[PDB]
């Protein structure tokens, strides 16, 4: 009823989440920038628990 | 007349060939510039 319609999202409510710029923004020919030092995880520190394991 | 015609056609052909050599040198300079850009990209990839 009202709950289902409020929970559901109308496809017309937004502009189909349109992106910025008519076409995709240009990028550098290499532009690798690997980074990715941490992939998720993190949270509790490893050094303290490693000392706890020792 | 045959020798004159052969000389004129050879002279035109060799002038065109020399101009072809100079344009090939320009193309090789452009290729060397592209190779230098590629080497700069390779150095950036290597530092990354």
């Amino acid at each position: 009823p009202i709950l289902k319609r409020t929970i559901i999202s109308k496809r017309k409510a937004p502009s189909n989440n349109e992106d910025e710029e008519i076409v995709k923004t240009p990028r550098k020919l290499v532009n690798y920038v690997p980074l990715k030092i941490f992939n998720l995880g993190d949270s509790f520190d490893d050094t303290i628990t490693t000392t706890v394991a020792k | 007349v045959e020798a004159q015609d052969e000389l004129q056609q050879l002279k035109e052909d060799i002038n065109s060939r020399q101009s072809k050599i100079q344009k090939y040198k320009d193309d090789t300079i452009y290729y060397e510039d592209k190779k230098k850009v590629y080497l700069e990209n390779i150095k950036k990839i290597e530092v990354n």
